RNA sequence: AUGGUGAA
RNA sequence: GUUCUUUGUAAAGUGCCUUCGAAGAGUCGAGUUGUUUGGGAAUGCAGCUCUAAGUGGGUGGUUCCAUCUAAAGCUAA
RNA sequence: GUUUGACCUCAAAUCAGGUAGGAGUACCCGCUGAACUUAAGCAUAUCAAUAAGCGGAGGAAAAGAAACCAACCGGGAUUGCCUUAGUAACGGCGAGUGAAGCGGCAAAAGCUCAAAUUUGAAAUCUGGUACCUUCGGUGCCCGAGUUGUAAUUUGGAGAGGG
């Protein structure tokens, strides 16, 4: 019989983990820019949720390349497909807004 | 005159309850032909061309809980779909089988398919059991005693 | 190059050419020990597509096993005990008899400096890969553990003891559900 | 589902059993047993008994012809 | 315990480690502008909002420009080899600007490069030289 | 009992033709590790202070030869009979017969190794040649096709 | 019976272009 | 399956080359004789029993028909 | 029952 | 931050145009004897017999359509 | 040449450099596997894909970049938590057994081979040795290696050129 006594302990663990990741990845926002996706099954199709990664198509239409996308902190998925038109539009707008916000520091 | 052959065939995926039904009825039928495996529909006519079988029983398997049995004839057979939730047999029947062509045609099939030809290859002289065929709530009920 | 021709030649196993090679080699491998070292892999196309480079540090042990637990894993386990310094990478079928089966299990020396360098194979030097065959982490071991993806492998995907312990031990929170 | 092609199937598929003996047919057409008169269709009580009688009384039709 | 009982008993001592304060107060390390502008009394997310920069790109579970200009400040701010240059001198003095003749040439243009390759390298050569 | 595609070997090239084959092939040695290294240091000493055509040599990798036959670039192909896995080279005489590239089964694998700066070679081929030895090469092609191919037309049969 | 090889081959089995690396000195 | 598995002249060449050089397996050696004597009907029966499914035995007997026809004539 | 120790 | 050196007709990236373009077999599968499960479409595995294909093959949905690419391997939290 | 020389194979040594055993074992990964006990006697269900035994690892292990789930205005490596749910389903329907996709979250990272030729030059590596700025670098010698070691490619394609 397991008991989760460490609910308070592991929240403090997880928070300090994020604090270290903040200290090491200083200007960057801890997590990658994830897409916006329509959920499967009749029950949940009304819900629109955070997907895994974009696509080569959504990345190419935004105005950047796949390998470069990952270095600027955009999660890229390759097995996901662009069947829906409205989702495609929403993600492209999401990337273009993100590209206006980003400030990529020089390597010198 | 009554010289026929039965051909019990199955699709990918059969065990416990359904394989109890396949193996025991293959044992109970002395003119049965037990085959390995199939995957799809048009091929089944050419399966009958091999063994000169006058009958066919095809176990199709779809939505994980159900059952879909296909009964047909070799040359130009009109098939009927089903959805159910080694001595010489005696074949009993029903009044409501003769009420419509819908049940009269399947009665004809159940006579010579699920029954027996007298000149079977593994035919035993001694009798043991009967075959109960009857309709209640738009469906058939068969028990062997 | 030739590996396409060999790949297709190894398909027709009971064909006249390969049939003759079997009956000669089956006699020859019975003359030698139970567990012994072959200098070169007899089916080199198969050796490659299971991760063998013909450089210093790679070893091809030939192993004999009885017929009628799995035989491929037993073959790997036998060479693991004899050649303890080596690490089992993969194994493959070469030849069989009525009484015995032969496998040409391929090994890597983690201690040899030609492997400690190059990054394509230096992963095997990591102590987490000591006796891969004794834990079923080889190709045949992972096969017998029923570890794939699908509806078929639901009860044995991420450890069959792990999913049992998860399902048959009560879990309670601070503020009870 | 039309009945024209169904009757065309009755032309080609159906074999004449009346020309031949009951030996070759071996099928008792247990007529006048409608079986819509069976009480308790969801409890499976009279459904067992009425079908068992339908099967066993059919043997006696074939018994004289045997 | 068996082993712990000896370690308490022995005159060897224990490898005493006090490292619980350092698990909370983590210093920032990867950016000097941030290193000056980071209140350690505040949390992670509170420090980001104080600066301006976003701490999370997704809609967060649960509930809730002095520095950024200095980042825009730091955002405001290849030759050819000796043989390559000397080889291009040989081509230019021989032909001039006839790139068709230059790539159909065998003695000076050994590696059979296209018109576009030779002219590009000559443009770079004409920048460093005449 | 040997299945006909095995023992299409052992019916090898004879004494005099094999000698003449090496009289040609020993002219076309690959430049050895020492010779190649010293040449490049000569190039380093010269070109750093103050043109050459493509040099012909024999081609000797199994993958390289199986490329060259069916390319088609090979003219003569020598094949050793003694190979540890025989199945490595059994298809190769058939490949040459199918693509119409003249081949010869030579006797001894180390015998191929000598002309090639290796221990063993299993297969050796001469893709291209200097102009002086062109007529000699084509004569050897006819010599090999008369001795090896025409005498053993029945080598595809008989166990 | 050397059946398939009796019909002697014509174009090579590939169609790959041959690179510029096989011409200008290496 | 956009990259389904196109013909590939080289792969077709290698498969048919090996098909003759290897010879014939004992069941196939029996099978080709069974075609010439007992017909294509009984050949498909033995091939279905020997192999797994009938869908395999069709393409197998069809391959044997191609081998026999091309051997004797050309 | 599992595993072990002893034994005219 | 502070410098010392950066080279070689070197190493890539991007868009357009042109010519090609190979992806794992005693394995997949098939029958059967056991083991595994609460597993109904013997699930998973092993033993034994036979053993494939390339506009292929595996898995699912009512006559097509959708979905991946096995039989090789590495990897933090 | 009745010599001699290439290889391949089998040897050798108190040679040079290494490495494996044993302890610990809570967790993990494999292998093997009872009985008291539950439904009425006990062959399954049931104790139990337990305990003991055996083998093997690590700071975690294992798992993992789809031969996946789905039937939707599709999701998109794996692992864990909440929920789906005591539902589907199975069980002399009984002792009862007992999931999974979706959804919310924790954490997020992808890639390397084998595959068609570097063929205008095995471009690679081991070892010995001499020095140097020594978890190594360089020169020289030796061996491995064409029965293929490097570079380039892994379907998200990719390569050849322009």
């Amino acid at each position: 019989v397991k008991v989760h006594f460490d609910q308070a302990g592991k929240k403090v663990s997880r928070r300090n983990a994020r604090a270290t990741r903040a200290a090491k990845i200083a200007p960057r926002p801890l997590d990658l820019l994830r897409p916006v996706v329509r959920a499967p099954t009749v029950k949940y199709n009304r819900k629109v949720r955070a997907g895994r990664g974009f696509t080569l198509a959504e990345v190419k239409a935004a105005g950047l390349t796949a390998a470069y996308a990952r270095t600027i902190g955009i999660a890229v998925d390759h097995r996901r497909q662009n069947r829906n038109q409205e989702i495609f539009d929403a993600n492209v707008q999401r990337l273009k807004e993100y590209q206006s916000k980003i400030i990529v520091f020089p390597r010198n | 005159m009554n010289k026929q052959r039965t051909l019990l065939i199955s699709s990918r995926g059969v065990n416990y309850r359904h394989r109890h039904l396949i193996q025991d009825l293959s044992g109970l039928l002395p003119h049965s032909r037990k085959e390995p495996k199939l995957d799809t529909l048009q091929q089944l006519n050419e399966i009958a061309e091999l063994y000169n079988c006058n009958n066919v029983l095809f176990f199709e398997a779809r939505k994980h809980q159900d059952l879909y049995l296909w009964l047909s004839k070799p040359p130009n057979g009109p098939t009927i779909k089903f959805y159910i939730q080694g001595s010489r047999p005696v074949l009993s029947f029903d009044q409501r089988f003769e009420s419509s062509p819908h049940y009269q045609l399947i009665k004809e099939l159940l006579v010579h398919n699920f029954g027996v030809p007298p000149n079977a290859r593994k035919s035993k002289p001694f009798i043991d059991h009967v075959m109960s065929f009857s309709i209640v709530d738009d469906k058939i009920w068969v028990r062997t005693y | 190059g030739a590996y396409k021709y060999l790949e297709e030649l190894q398909r027709k196993k009971q064909s006249d050419v390969l049939r003759f090679l079997q009956r000669v080699r089956v006699w020859e491998y019975r003359q030698k020990n139970v567990i012994h070292r072959a200098a070169r892999p007899t089916r080199p196309d198969k050796a490659r597509r299971l991760g063998y480079k013909a450089k210093q540090g790679f070893v091809i042990y030939r192993v004999r096993v009885r017929r009628g637990r799995s035989l491929r894993a037993t073959a790997e386990e036998r060479v693991g005990r004899r050649a303890a310094n080596l690490r089992v990478l993969n194994s493959y079928w070469v030849n069989q008899d009525s009484t015995y089966k032969y496998f040409e299990v391929i090994l890597v020396d983690p201690q040899h400096k030609a492997i400690r360098r190059d990054a394509r194979y230096n992963w095997i030097c990591d102590p987490v890969h000591k006796h891969r065959e004794a834990r079923g982490l080889t190709a045949t071991g992972k096969k017998s553990r029923g570890i794939n993806k699908g509806h078929k492998f639901n009860n044995t995907k991420a450890g069959r003891r792990k999913t049992w312990k998860r399902q048959n031990t009560l879990s309670l929170w601070r503020y009870r559900k | 589902n039309n009945t024209k092609a169904m009757k065309h199937a009755l032309e080609r598929v159906q074999l004449p059993w009346k020309k031949h003996s009951f030996q070759e047919h071996q099928s008792v057409t247990s007529e006048t047993n409608t079986d819509e008169h069976i009480k308790d269709i969801y409890d499976d009580t009279e459904r067992e008994l009425a079908f068992y009688k339908q099967s066993l009384d059919a043997v006696l039709v074939a018994r004289d012809e045997l | 315990s068996v082993r712990k009982r000896k370690m308490n008993r022995s005159s060897v001592g224990k490898a005493t480690r006090r490292n619980k304060d350092k698990q909370r107060k983590i210093n920032i390390q990867s950016n000097p502008i941030i290193a000056a502008n980071w209140d350690y009394s505040l949390t992670m997310a509170q420090n980001y909002k104080k600066l301006g920069l976003r701490a999370k790109l997704q809609t967060p579970a649960g509930g809730k420009e002095t520095e950024v200009v200095k980042k825009l400040e730091e955002l405001a701010s290849r030759s050819q080899s000796e043989r390559e240059e000397e080889w291009l001198e040989k081509l230019y003095k021989k032909h001039g600007d006839d790139y068709k003749k230059m790539f159909f040439d065998k003695k000076l243009n050994i590696y059979q490069q296209s018109e576009g390759d030779l002219k590009r390298r000559l443009l770079r050569w004409k920048k460093r030289n005449g | 009992k040997v299945p006909p595609t095995i023992a299409q070997f052992q019916y090898t090239l004879d004494r005099n033709t094999a000698a003449e084959t090496f009289k040609l092939f020993n002219k076309y040695r690959p430049e050895t590790a020492a010779e190649k290294k010293e040449r490049l240091t000569k190039e380093a000493a010269a070109v750093a202070e103050g043109a050459s055509p493509k040099p012909y040599a024999v081609k000797y990798g199994l993958n390289h030869v199986v490329a060259l036959i069916e390319n088609k670039k090979a003219k003569l192909v020598l094949i050793a009979n003694d190979v540890d896995p025989i199945e490595l080279v059994v298809f190769l005489p058939a490949l040459c017969k199918k693509m119409g590239v003249p081949y010869a089964i030579v006797k001894g694998k180390a015998r191929l190794g000598t002309l090639v700066n290796q221990k063993t070679s299993a297969v050796a081929a001469l893709t291209e040649v200097r102009a002086e030895d062109e007529a000699a090469l084509a004569k050897l092609v006819s010599t090999i096709d008369a001795n090896f191919a025409d005498k053993y037309d029945e080598v595809k049969k008989h166990w | 019976i050397d059946w398939f090889t009796r019909h002697e081959e014509v174009m090579p089995l590939t169609a790959v272009p041959e690179p510029k690396r096989r011409f200008v000195p290496s | 399956s956009y990259k389904k598995g196109a013909a590939s002249n080289r792969t077709k060449f290698v498969r048919s080359l090996v098909r003759e050089i290897a010879g014939l397996s004992p069941y196939e050696r029996r099978l080709i004789d069974l075609i010439r004597n007992s017909g294509e009907k009984r050949a498909r029966k033995v091939a279905k029993k020997r192999l797994g499914s009938f869908t395999r035995a069709k393409a197998k007997v069809e391959e044997m028909n191609n081998i026999i026809a091309a051997s004797r004539r050309h």
